[PDB]
């Protein structure tokens, strides 16, 4: 979380070469000082006709600053004839991607131009050059023979490259085939022991690599940015590439593993044009052995209050679980157009607490777009979501924006202290920083008075001055400091102690130091081992009751500490830092004797009752609970009174009921310090005597389900007193009920068939739903709404069918959504009506025979429906165009439903039920 | 006391359908102006009209694809500009006219790289030769002379690429920030309809062609009129697409293919206010492509902010029909060319500031005029006063854009959207951000669900009992035509055949039965053919 910003590693470069774009530290195993390596597109060398073929330059890390370049290849432009370039070295961008093992070095030139070995080109297939110490080769696993942009001639790889574990180089071609992309993984010493300076193929043993896909995936931009981490089983890392283009402008990131180079897991981007992939980082962010993706879209919008999308992008990092699937959560840049998750670079640990950070980085923020490095830390929860830090550029502008951040790496120590360190690359003012992590000092205090209570007619110190024996009370602090890396031995603090802070600027302080009179006394202190609380005491006293009045507002010590400089390294010194979450201020309570008398000491009587109302919370949602305490004193005094009310898991505190008259408004305050919940209130610090409290205290109970049967809150009141501190404690149980309002909806499409039915044919023997009649369509729903969601229920609909043995509604078939099935008692569609091909008025059952269609439901949540579907239509033999009055028929439709199984068992159920009917009626509308 | 004022200032009245305005500088904004003195804590509410006002001055900037892929486009186009104001000249009387091209970046691997020479010339596989590589080319500035864009159209000249998403979004920022070789009426109604058939390249993808500039979003062009940058900048991001957009107050119109459509409703979907249209094949579909969207254009009035202290905050309550208002919006739809529609804003300070004019804006997206309000301040353990959540002290003041007791409530209503755009799918109310459904038997995010609801033959009765009946509900609201927007038409005798809608029947109050039909297809289509002469009781 914290980095020397103070003085860090300004490494600089030529006007215009982009000096920076590309970072890394380089380990050779050969040597015992690491270096910085420094990517620089666009810089002009001396190769022959080559006119900015980009370099690489090795900064030294030995403050001097001296860096320059790497010899690669000093060769220009290759013939394939006379004044015909094989090749194109000019304007090459060698340089955009740098990684390093120890000793290895892989660098790239993903604009390397090449003319084909058959007719005159020009393609962009790009190359790689791969050093180590002496023996230098090229790697261009696309210059293959075939060529063309349906096939690796606008590769560009090494557009990104990376190392796996095992020495394996994960690589890629954003143009390979169609732009599609490619990934190509190439074992190290297979490159080197392969590579013949007169061949422009090479055929590589053990190389990994992509197929072509289909036509749809064009410009995906597969290899776009890559990282390499273990995704499957155990063993070698995978490949982990951005594909920003991927699906529709969505962008994906996909996870091939190291070995067969099959397709494991992957991920998309949720906004189009946000480029969900720009960026990508494998690490574990919660120390728990299982690699984390992080996933950048810089370009992503969200919402602000106004509601108005705002350009500033997310930062997708999503957690793998043990069990191959992920936990993915979100991060959202701070301000508009500063690109945030331009560039991810994990780090290890700037503060070596067990957990590896991460730096995000928007290039664009700040003030005049000069970028600034959010550094969020990890913990095992997940990555906690709050900058720990931010790097702000410091460079102008001279052409175009400073790019400060856009190009990152940190996880190696380049000087001598146990915490790793940071290279940033501001492109635009063609320069790279170093940023040296510092020693993290974390230091227990410990503080407290003496005699705690003060009898003002205690004669035991004589006064300074004068020989005036007075009342007596000496308070010692001390404290304890280890580090954790190049540091120690000297940790130095400065403390300060103070009386009666509760004391304003009023000046009514009671209680002084011996020696010397104010209620303030200055001191520094020094440590160094774990566990040597290196100490010291102070004799203070109090001032007489002739000259101040008080009546109890605890005479409060106070301790403040504070570390110093010069307490580091000799290459100059890093001055260490406390961890951010320990707090340099300590403080306790020093009271007078009152009221405690006659036996000289205070024992309060205490207890807290609850009458355990509206006792009920229906499983689902979030139920409101208040609860009604009365804290009560019945002995003598009660310092540090306070009410520990224990809430569950699914509890939440969210405050003191004040809108009701008759009840106290306690300045209580929700806490976790130790692995328990529970509310903390204020009962009084001298809760007198006979002092009577009865406040209530608001909740939210959330649901768990099967929880057993009740959800119980643990009462107890504490106290600084040294005899009888407490309160028989008091559990109060709140029962959780069920409740799931299910309904059933219910209707017919074409409601009202008005029969003289337009243009129809009485067919002997009909084959489609022409020849028959109307669609008519009932439609039936099954709604939970009640909080608790219920897991079985049943669905029974009666149909018409027939009457007289006459059909009425012939049923073609019937669909459903949702957790049903059903079953029709009699068989559905029998004439196999398929489609086109080219007793008054109520007929509902009783009157008619029924077609009974029963379902079976089961798992409907709180707010999820069940529908079934019917797809009828009238036989239009609802005639009989004579005798009485064939006017007015109905077609009634009912259904009902009953649940009869719920997930939870050991709370009372009850049978929900109910029916619905829907009428289609088929009048006779003109006569 | 030290009384809250909102003393109005400047008011021209909104120009009842003049357009051409002689000498009456139109305005559709009511009041031009006006100023409040708010004291601390304290809030003050006024009213603002806009208008969308007759017969108003049409800019239309026409950006087309010049990929081969445009050579039969090129071809029924050069017609256009005369067909093109015949139509447009039945809505305006000033109508400006202008052009452009655009391809792609004219570079390395966009371009026809420069395999032999003889291609930084042409097409040269197929023998049919072209134009090289432009990206984005600006011949006829808008003007007056509509026969003369004939002239320059017929004089382009198509080209090719490799790449198959074209640059345009460079395009399309040129022909915005470029106001002056575009030629902008300031008072006028601009438009900028964008052509083609192919993806295009987002901001980003500019790094494979050696691009790490991102796009400024100046003005980049040069006397000869071709985008200087194009090769030294990276594609504009959508965002800064939409910043620049509303700022020069130009409507994108996206006259795109079949084939690549889908795609480019999305890219609307995140540009606000952005149009888009099914183009044709032969492009010939164009202008009664144009005239539709022009329509769409002016049928909303979306109120903007700009500016504006963080310590005070607006709150709208929007009326666009007889009276009757809603609540939390601040925009309208289904409004047809000559409309007035009112606000009705509300200033209020969360504990007055330090001192300064401190002057924020209102308008509506596309309008020129608007109401600039400049305000002034008259005013010269723990804190259990929350539970937090933005929560304050004090007593809990909430924060802008946030209401409520705990601060819990929100005043957005953009996650109360919808696919037809209206609040809640209009069967429920926006809620702290949640719609909460009038329940008629409905459900969903914005209560766009409802299986159980009456199929559409029941919703609209209503509709041809009103614009064919003058009769039933609607007719009685005055709530006939903002509503019922769709378009009716008597069927000759028997209806459609067409299988992809729906035929109705019903009686009316004269207890005879209409026999209609509901359709929709190519560009949002909703007919209700209605068989003339229902068949009623005869005698
Ligand atoms: C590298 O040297 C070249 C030439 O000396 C510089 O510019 C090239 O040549 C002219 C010189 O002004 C430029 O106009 C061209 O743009 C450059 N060549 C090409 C093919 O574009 C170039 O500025 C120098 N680079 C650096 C980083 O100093
Ligand atoms: C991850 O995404 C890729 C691309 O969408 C999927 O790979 C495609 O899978 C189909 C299925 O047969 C193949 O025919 C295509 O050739 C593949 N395309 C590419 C570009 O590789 C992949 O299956 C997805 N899912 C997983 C788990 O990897
Ligand atoms: C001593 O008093 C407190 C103890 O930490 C400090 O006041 C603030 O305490 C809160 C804890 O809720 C922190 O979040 C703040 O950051 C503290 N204030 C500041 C300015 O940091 C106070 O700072 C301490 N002062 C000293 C000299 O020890
Ligand atoms: C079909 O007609 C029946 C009755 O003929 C309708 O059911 C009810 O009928 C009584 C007649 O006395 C009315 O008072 C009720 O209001 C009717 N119920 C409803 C819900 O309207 C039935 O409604 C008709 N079918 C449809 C779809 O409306
Ligand atoms: C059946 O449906 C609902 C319960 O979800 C209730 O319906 C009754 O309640 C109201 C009575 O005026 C109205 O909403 C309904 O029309 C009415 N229905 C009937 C038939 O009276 C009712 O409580 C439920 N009944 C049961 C047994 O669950
Ligand atoms: C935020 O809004 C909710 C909206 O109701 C309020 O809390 C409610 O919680 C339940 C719904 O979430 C309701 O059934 C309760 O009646 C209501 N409870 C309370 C204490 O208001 C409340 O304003 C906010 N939520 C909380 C926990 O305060
Ligand atoms: C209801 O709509 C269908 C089309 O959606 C009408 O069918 C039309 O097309 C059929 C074959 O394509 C023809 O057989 C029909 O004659 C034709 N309709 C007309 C009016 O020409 C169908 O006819 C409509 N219903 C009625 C009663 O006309
Ligand atoms: C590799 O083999 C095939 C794909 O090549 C696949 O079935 C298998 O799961 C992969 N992993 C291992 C360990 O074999
Ligand atoms: C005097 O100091 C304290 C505080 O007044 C008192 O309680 C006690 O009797 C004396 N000190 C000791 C050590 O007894
Ligand atoms: C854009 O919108 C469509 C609408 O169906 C949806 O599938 C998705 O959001 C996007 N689809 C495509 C092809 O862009
Ligand atoms: C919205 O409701 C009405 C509409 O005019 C009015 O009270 C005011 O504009 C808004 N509400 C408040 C409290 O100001
Ligand atoms: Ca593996
Ligand atoms: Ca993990
Ligand atoms: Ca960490
Ligand atoms: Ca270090
Ligand atoms: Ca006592
Ligand atoms: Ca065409």
């Amino acid at each position: 979380f914290n980095l020397d910003v103070d003085s860090p590693a300004e490494y600089s470069g030529p006007e215009g070469s982009y000096f920076g774009f590309a970072v890394d530290f380089f380990v050779p195993s050969a040597s015992s000082r690491m270096f910085l390596l420094v990517g620089a597109p666009k810089a002009n060398t001396t190769q022959p006709g080559i006119v900015e073929g980009g370099q690489v330059l090795k900064c030294d890390w030995s403050s001097t600053r001296r860096c320059q370049p790497i010899e690669f290849d000093a060769t220009g432009n290759r013939d394939y004839a006379k004044d015909d370039p094989l090749e194109f070295k000019s304007h090459q961008w060698f340089g955009a991607s740098v990684r390093s093992k120890q000793d290895k070095i892989l660098a790239c030139a993903p604009l390397y131009h090449w003319r084909t070995e058959m007719k005159q080109e020009r393609e962009p297939v790009g190359t790689c050059f791969l050093q180590d110490g002496t023996k230098t080769v090229e790697y261009a696993p696309c210059r293959s023979q075939d060529i063309d942009a349906d096939g690796q001639g606008f590769c560009q790889g090494g557009f990104s490259i990376d190392f796996t574990k095992a020495d394996r180089v994960l690589l890629g071609g954003p143009g390979s085939f169609y732009w599609q992309g490619q990934l190509i993984s190439d074992q190290v010493a297979e490159i080197v022991s392969k590579y013949d300076p007169n061949v422009y193929s090479i055929k590589y043993n053990n190389q990994l690599a992509t197929r072509t896909a289909q036509a749809i995936f064009d410009d995906s931009y597969l290899g776009y940015s890559v990282a390499v981490g273990d995704f499957n089983g155990d063993g070698i890392d995978d490949f982990v590439s951005g594909v920003p283009r991927a699906a529709r402008t969505l962008g994906m990131v996909y996870i091939y593993d190291g070995k067969n180079m099959s397709s494991l897991y992957n991920f998309t981007g949720e906004q189009m044009a946000a480029y969900f992939g720009f960026s990508v980082a494998a690490t574990d962010i919660n120390g728990d052995d299982y690699a984390d993706v992080f996933i950048g879209a810089p370009l992503f919008m969200d919402r602000g209050s106004d509601g108005k999308l705002q350009e500033v992008g997310q930062v997708s990092v999503s957690l793998q679980r043990a069990s191959g699937d992920f936990q993915t959560t979100k991060l959202n840049g701070f301000e508009v157009f500063a690109r945030f998750g331009s560039a991810i670079a994990p780090l290890g640990d700037l503060d070596q607490d067990g957990f590896n950070d991460i730096a995000i980085a928007a290039p664009y923020g700040g003030e005049d777009k000069k970028g600034i490095v959010y550094i969020f830390n990890g913990r095992s929860t997940g990555l906690n979501a709050v900058p720990s830090q931010i790097l702000e550029g410091q460079w102008a502008a001279r052409s175009m924006p400073p790019s400060f951040g856009y190009s990152m790496k940190g996880a190696t120590d380049i000087d001598k202290n146990g915490y790793p360190d940071l290279i940033v690359g501001a492109f635009g003012v063609d320069r790279a920083i170093l940023y040296r992590a510092r020693p993290v000092i974390t230091v227990n205090a410990g503080l407290e008075v003496y005699p705690s209570i003060l009898n003002q007619d205690n004669k035991t110190c004589s006064l300074p001055g004068t020989a005036l024996k007075v009342s007596c009370f000496n308070v010692r602090f001390c404290l304890k400091a280890d580090g954790k890396g190049v540091l120690p031995r000297k940790l130095n603090f400065q403390v300060e102690l103070l009386l009666d802070k509760l004391k304003q600027k009023g000046a009514i302080r009671r209680a002084l130091f011996l020696y010397s009179r104010s209620p303030s006394h200055s001191k520094n202190m020094t440590i160094s081992r774990g566990g040597l609380m290196q100490c010291e005491e102070l004799i203070a006293y109090l001032r007489d009751e002739s000259e101040f009045r008080d009546k109890l507002t605890p005479i409060t010590i106070f301790m403040e500490y504070r570390l110093d400089y010069r307490t580091a390294a000799d290459t100059t010194g890093l001055q260490p830092i406390l961890n951010q979450f320990t707090p340099a201020n300590i403080s306790r309570q020093a009271h007078i004797l009152l009221d405690c008398g006659e036996d000289n000491v205070c024992k309060p009587k205490l207890e807290v009752s609850v009458d355990s109302d509206q006792k009920k919370i229906y499983i689902g949602d979030d139920n409101p609970l208040t609860l009604i305490v009365k804290a009560q004193n019945q002995g003598e005094g009660a310092y540090e009174a306070e009410l520990i009310v224990s809430i569950p898991l699914q509890a939440d505190f969210i405050g003191v009921v004040r809108n009701n008259e008759a009840l106290a408004r306690l300045s209580c305050a929700f806490k976790t310090e130790n692995q328990t919940r529970q509310v903390v209130c204020d009962l009084g610090n001298p809760m007198k005597a006979g002092t009577q409290l009865l406040a209530g205290l608001r909740f939210s109970v959330h649901q768990q389900s099967e929880m057993d049967t009740s959800v119980k809150f643990d009462l107890q009141i504490q106290s600084s007193n040294l005899f009888d501190k407490v309160s028989p404690v008091v559990s109060h149980k709140v029962d959780l009920a069920v409740l799931a309002a299910v309904e059933i909806r219910g209707v017919s499409s074409p409601d009202h068939v008005f029969l003289p039915i337009p243009n129809w044919e009485h067919k002997e023997n009909p084959e489609t739903e022409e020849d028959v009649g109307p669609v008519v369509q009932h439609i039936y729903e099954l709604r939970n709404n009640g909080p608790s969601s219920f897991s079985k229920a049943m669905l029974h609909l009666q149909w018409p069918y027939k009457y007289n043995n006459n059909t009425l509604l012939y049923i073609l078939h019937y669909d459903i959504d949702g957790p049903m099935n059903c079953t029709s008692d009699m068989e559905i569609n029998p004439l196999r009506i398929k489609i086109s091909s080219l007793d008054i008025h109520t007929l509902g059952c009783g009157v008619a025979q029924c077609l009974k269609i029963v379902c079976q439901v089961g798992r409907l949540d709180r707010g999820k429906s069940a529908i079934l579907y019917v797809k009828s239509l009238l036989w239009t033999e609802t005639f009989m165009n004579k005798e009485n009055q064939n006017h007015s028929y109905s077609l009634k439709s009912s259904a009902s439903f009953n649940v009869i199984e719920f997930p939870y068992k050991n709370l009372p159920i009850e049978d929900i039920t109910n029916s619905t009917l829907v009428t289609t009626n088929v009048t006779w509308g003109i006569q | 006391e030290f009384p809250v004022s909102e003393a109005r200032v400047l008011e021209d009245r909104p120009l009842s359908d003049k357009g051409s305005g002689d000498s009456s500088q139109v305005t559709q904004v009511s009041p031009q102006r006006i100023a409040l003195r708010l004291r601390p804590d304290d809030s003050k509410n006024f009213s603002i009209q806009v208008r969308q006002v007759e017969d108003y001055p049409v800019d239309i900037y026409y950006l087309m694809d010049l990929s081969y892929s445009m050579k039969d486009d090129l071809w029924s186009i050069q017609n256009l500009g005369t067909k093109l104001a015949t139509q447009m000249r039945k809505l305006t009387s000033n109508l400006r006219i202008g052009f452009g091209a655009f391809v792609d970046k004219p570079v390395s691997p966009y371009m026809y790289i420069s395999p032999p020479e003889a291609l930084e010339n042409p097409c040269y596989d197929m023998k049919t030769t072209c134009l090289p590589m432009f990206g984005y080319k600006h011949v006829l500035t808008l003007t007056d002379q509509v026969t003369r864009f004939n002239e320059e159209v017929k004089k382009q000249s198509v080209s090719r690429n490799r790449d198959a998403p074209e640059g345009g979004f460079d395009a399309i920022m040129q022909a915005t920030v470029c106001d002056e070789k575009i030629g902008w009426r300031n008072d006028a109604s601009h438009l900028l309809v964008f052509t083609t058939d192919a993806k295009t390249h987002i901001a980003l993808d500019g790094r494979l062609a050696g691009i790490v500039q991102p796009n400024d979003g100046q003005c980049h062009v040069g006397s000869d009129n071709h985008y200087s940058a194009s090769t030294t900048m990276d594609y504009p991001s959508l965002g800064l697409m939409t910043e620049k957009l509303s700022q020069k107050n130009i409507n994108l119109i996206f006259a795109v293919t079949e084939n690549v459509v889908n795609l480019y409703q999305n890219y609307s979907e995140l540009i606000p206010g952005t149009t888009v249209g099914v183009l044709s094949m032969d492009s010939s579909n164009v202008l009664q492509l144009i005239v539709d969207a022009y329509g769409k254009i002016r049928s909303k009035v979306e109120l903007e902010v700009r500016d504006l202290p963080e310590e005070l905050s607006l709150s709208f309550n929007a009326t666009c029909l007889n009276n009757e208002v809603i609540p939390g919006l601040k925009s309208c739809m289904g409004l047809k060319i000559g409309d007035t529609v009112s606000f009705s804003i509300e200033a209020k300070v969360r504990g007055c500031p330090q001192e300064k004019e401190k002057s924020f804006t209102i308008k509506p997206v596309g309008f020129k005029d608007s109401l600039i309000v400049q305000v002034t301040f008259d005013c010269d353990k723990g804190e259990m006063c929350s539970g937090h959540g933005q929560c304050s002290c004090g007593d809990c003041l909430c924060d802008s854009d946030w209401t409520g007791y705990y601060c819990n409530c929100t005043t957005r209503t953009d996650t109360c959207m919808s696919s037809n755009g209206l609040l809640c799918s209009g069967r429920g109310k926006c809620e702290c951000g949640s719609c909460v459904c009038i329940q008629p038997g409905s459900y969903g995010d914005t209560c766009e669900k409802c299986p159980t609801c009456p199929d559409a033959c029941t919703f609209k009765k209503e509709c041809v009992e009103c614009k064919k009946f003058d009769r039933e509900p609607y007719m009685t609201e005055n709530t006939c035509n903002r509503y019922c927007r769709d378009e009716i038409e008597s069927v000759k005798e028997l209806k459609d055949t067409g299988k992809d809608a729906v035929n109705c029947t019903y009686k009316n109050e004269d207890d005879c039965v209409v026999r209609f039909q509901y359709y929709e297809d190519s560009s949002g289509k909703s007919i209700l053919y209605v068989v003339e002469e229902p068949e009623c009781p005869k005698g």
